[PDB]
RNA sequence: GAUUAUUGGAGGUAGAGCACUGUUUGGACGAGGGGCCGGUUACCGAAUUCAGACAAACUCCGAAUGCCAAUUAAUUUAACU
RNA sequence: UGGGGCGGUCGCCUCCUAAAAGGUAACGGAGGCGCUCAAAGGUUCCCUCAGAAUGGUUGGAAAUCAUUCAUAGAGUGUAAA
RNA sequence: UCUGGUGACUAUAGCAAGGAGGUCACACCUGUUCCCAUGCCGAACACAGAAGUUAAGCUCCUUAGCGUCGAUGGUAGUCGAACUUACGUUCCGCUAGAGUAGAACGUUGCCAGG
């Protein structure tokens, strides 16, 4: 179990603090998230 | 020798002894009984000692009934020692009675041999008691 | 020695407004774990199973059937 | 073994549907039923346990052997109308332990056609 | 009624030599050397056996 | 060849019985095959072997029983497939039952075979099967450990004597 | 099996009650169909001597002011500690 | 603000009770081990029942009083920032 | 800290003590936490206990399978309520 | 003003037993071509029908058999006061639970047919 932090492509942030176990899920995880520099929901990924 | 084969908690309160006695004031087995008329705890050796006397001047005679079983354990600290180091650890087990509680029921046995062994009992007991039979009217 | 020298800080559970009395459209009701009481009209049910009024108006305790209890607020002023 | 009875189950999910489901006059509930043959449909307004309609398949004005849902349809139609008159706005659809599925979901469509704003 | 994963099944010609019990289907699907209107016109592979002809109660 | 009980419907029961009317007559509901237990602590690709033996025996694809519980005195937990069933209704019911009488007790041999009572006074049988009448389509030819089935007849009934009346229609009672 | 009763009057107190009961009486009810519920007061010797004569489920036509009544016991309240009586249930069978 | 009257409400104490949990005394009933050839005979543990008992960490029940508050009315003089 | 010492404990959560609002002490009586989960989260649809006998291939007597009562005694990631 | 649909009432409404009924309704019923579906199965759901039945469910009637509700009177406990120190007493007020008599085999709003 760790804490992971995201990072949006175009929005030029990352401000979405998750958490995960390594041994269930060791790649990275990615998702859809709204950050608000580009006003809708974009792929934030695990770095 | 009479005591629970297991209890949920070993360390309890020590009871009430203000009332009267909630239940366990009529003769339903037997023909005579013996019933109390003062408050006090039994230790659960009182009632084999009363037991005891009370068979063997019946000579395995009639029957007898013990209304009575002592479920809540009493503690005590061994060697007078220090105030408030924890509860101490289990000494007996003890019933409360209050007046009107049957304590022994007989039967199969006359009225005379009943009171004398009834007598015999009270004598080994801490409580004042009273004969008495089954209640008609 | 001993091994029994616990407790927990006591959580200020219980009923915090009454049968009959006005109240604004956002004061606690009453704070419980689960549902003692259950929520009726006007009133809501938090993530702490706290009840809460929607709107301002007097609140009123009241069954729900043979063994429940809700709470409802009435809007008339 | 027993056969179970299908009434009492829809009944039982009836109710748990409706709980977060009521009319109030402005949306009010769209009841509908079906046993074997027909299917029924009432307009309620739950605050006063009150109806405004009703509709069925066995009602004269509309009754035929078509489908067993074309007849829906022209129930829903019909109710629709019967509707239009007064409180044709948006309303909540109730239905019942039933599937929104075949004779239901025919009812409904044709409702929504119909000029409703559900 | 899911398709794809049930096995194949069909009502076989049994004709049995005792009463001709052709109430039979599996994947029992020889040649079709006996296709028995009254039965099954398919397989006859279930085609004899000690099925009608003496039972140890009812022989 | 449903019509044979079509017509024992009236040949045994409504004569034994005198129903007020058709409808209160005892009938034949589900099969059940439950096959058996067949701990695979280790026996997983023979219970999967077990599994298409069944498939050849039945037009239907078993379900196959997890472990309800982590019972001791076995290593098991919940999941763990220890077990497969059919249920049977119709067409099936019937296709499979007139094959099973007719080569059952020739393939028993025993005159009983069965037992004069095994119900729970309900119309059900709990019937035990060595596994030898069985798949008369694709015979012992390639399989190894043999196995037993368990299966149970749930009808109409609610007693044993219905029961019985029923199994006069090619039973051994 | 002819006993007498009189009449309770409204609000008896706990002190007039024990008074009661010092003397030798006892308070007692009749219920039943044929009269409604009334509260009355008994001797304790004279219901022993009915009671004794008659049975414990046995009739008794006792006097209520004007009147008679046909009458069994339905329950008695009773003080196993100094052996009196305290309460009696009378039931109106007709 | 305080006291009282009349109302409404939250709550599970004293007391009672055994409907859950656990503890217990007699009695029956018949099933499993058992004394034996797979079985009789007695004895064990369990279940179901009959009647009686126990409980701070049991409750099918449940007060008195205290608590909150009312279009609130009558007497008093506090109350709040 | 029922002198001090040795011993034990030091934060948080849940019961009882606690006196039917809330709160309430002891070196009073019982137990747990220092996380876990990418589904064990959200939503939409469906579904429903053990235990008990009944009875049977297996049979631990009971594992799986089947009818009926069962009132949460089922189950609810983790203690208790 | 019979049935049905849909709502409100703490089961006085339930459970059990016994007896009658049906194409205006209700239902078991026939089957899986199509929509759709069963961690197997048209058992269930869904679909197309109306050959057959009142047997079952459902409706009506009867019983207080189980369950439910439940007074009066009395008791326990208790507020206040006065005796007092008794495992208490007395006076005043509140009056339980259990048990008993008894009640009850549902009341009723809206709508469409009948």
């Amino acid at each position: 179990r760790v804490n992971v932090t995201l990072a949006c492509t175009e929005c030029g942030d990352r401000n979405y603090i998750t958490t995960k176990n390594k041994r269930n899920n060791p790649e990275r995880i990615e998702m859809k998230k709204y950050c608000p520099r580009l006003n809708k929901y974009t792929l934030h990924r695990e770095t | 020798m009479l005591l629970p084969k297991r209890v949920k908690y070993r360390r309890q309160h020590r009871p009430k002894t203000t009332g009267r006695s909630k239940g366990g004031n009529y003769v339903t087995f037997g023909e005579f009984g013996l019933q109390a008329t003062t408050t006090s705890w039994i230790t659960s050796r009182q009632i084999e000692s009363a037991r005891i006397a009370m068979t063997r001047y019946m000579k395995r005679g009639g029957k007898v009934w013990i209304k009575i079983f002592p479920h809540t354990p009493y503690t005590k600290k061994p060697l007078e020692v220090r105030m408030g180091a924890g509860k101490g650890a289990v000494e007996g087990w003890i019933a409360v009675v209050k007046p009107g509680r049957i304590l022994f029921e007989v039967a199969g046995v006359s009225e005379e041999v009943a009171r004398e062994a009834l007598r015999l009992a009270s004598h080994k007991l801490p409580v004042k008691t009273k004969f008495v039979k089954r209640e008609e009217l | 020695s001993t091994k029994n020298g616990r407790d927990s800080e006591s959580k200020r559970l219980g009923a915090k407004r009454a049968d009959g009395q006005f109240v604004t459209g956002g004061s606690i009701l009453y704070r419980q774990r689960g549902t003692k009481i259950y929520p009726g009209e006007n009133v809501g049910r938090g993530g702490d199973d706290t009840l809460f009024a929607k709107i301002d108006g007097v609140v009123k305790f009241e069954r729900k059937g043979r063994d429940k209890k809700q709470v409802s607020v009435y809007a008339v002023a | 073994i027993s056969k179970i009875d299908k009434n009492k189950v829809r009944l039982k999910r009836h109710a748990r549907v409706r709980t977060n489901l009521s009319g109030t006059a402005e949306k009010p509930r769209l009841n509908v039923y079906r046993s074997n043959k027909h299917i029924y449909a009432q307009i309620i307004d739950d605050n006063k346990g009150v109806t405004l309609a009703q509709a069925s398949s066995k009602d004269s004005d509309i009754a035929t052997t078509a489908t067993k849902v074309e007849l829906a349809t022209k129930v829903g139609e019909a109710i629709a109308k019967k509707a239009a008159d007064k409180g044709i706005k948006e309303i909540v659809f109730d239905r019942g332990g039933y599937l929104y599925h075949g004779r239901v979901k025919a009812l409904a469509e044709a409702a929504r056609e119909s000029g409703l704003e559900f | 009624m899911k398709q794809g994963i049930h096995p194949e099944y069909h009502q076989v010609i049994f004709l049995d030599t005792t009463t001709n019990f052709k109430f039979l289907s599996g994947s029992t699907k020889t040649s079709s050397e006996m296709m028995e209107w009254e039965d099954g016109k398919e397989y006859p592979v279930i085609r004899l056996d000690i099925s009608s002809d003496s039972h140890p109660f009812y022989t | 060849l449903k019509e044979k009980f079509n017509t024992e419907v009236t040949e045994n029961l409504m004569k034994k019985f005198n129903y007020s009317s058709v409808m209160e007559v005892p009938k034949i509901d589900k099969i059940v095959v439950n096959m058996g237990v067949g701990d695979a602590v280790q026996n997983s690709k023979v219970l999967d072997n077990a599994v298409e033996e069944l498939e050849l025996i039945t037009g239907q694809k078993p379900l196959v029983t997890k472990a309800k519980k982590s019972i001791a005195t076995f290593r098991l937990r919940e999941g763990m497939p220890i077990g497969a069933k059919v249920t049977l209704r119709g067409e099936r019911m019937y296709e499979f039952l007139d094959k099973l009488i007719s080569v059952s007790l020739p393939r028993v041999r025993d005159f009983q075979g069965v037992s004069k009572k095994a119900f729970d006074g309900r119309g059900n049988y709990t019937l035990g099967v060595k596994e030898q009448l069985i798949f008369p389509e694709i015979d012992y030819d390639k399989v190894s450990k043999v196995r037993g089935m368990d299966i149970v007849i749930v009808t109409t009934a609610n007693t044993d004597e219905e029961a019985r009346e029923l199994l006069a229609n090619f039973g051994m009672p | 099996a002819s006993l007498k009763s009189i009449i309770r009057q409204g609000k008896q107190t706990r002190s007039d009650l024990k008074q009661l009961r010092k003397s030798g009486k006892v308070p007692a009810v009749v219920y039943g169909y044929g009269t409604k519920n009334v509260s009355v007061k008994v001797d304790e010797v004279e219901f022993i001597k009915v009671i004794r004569e008659v049975g414990r489920n046995g009739v008794i036509e006792l006097g209520v002011g004007s009147k008679t009544i046909k009458v069994m016991v339905a329950d008695y309240q009773f003080d196993p500690l100094k052996n009196q009586i305290t309460h009696i249930d009378f039931l109106a069978i007709n």
